[PDB]
């Protein structure tokens, strides 16, 4: 996986 | 595969620097992939810090 971004 | 053994890639160090580098094995479970570099040293890379030395 990558990183987790929020909208 | 997006990642295959003897593909040239750039991988990033802990420096945060992309070096070029060519794939020897790969370990689709770890997410990992030996790569050799121009010193001829090895180190396991995280897939997160690879990417293909070529556009599509
Ligand atoms: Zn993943
Ligand atoms: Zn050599």
């Amino acid at each position: 996986g990558g990183v987790k971004k929020p909208l | 595969p997006r990642l295959w053994e003897g593909q040239d890639v750039l991988a990033r160090w802990t420096d945060g620097l992309l070096y070029l580098g060519t794939i020897k094995k790969v370990d689709s479970a770890r997410e990992v992939c030996l790569v050799q570099f121009e010193d001829d040293s090895q180190f396991l890379v995280l897939w997160k810090d690879i990417s293909p030395a070529a556009l599509p």
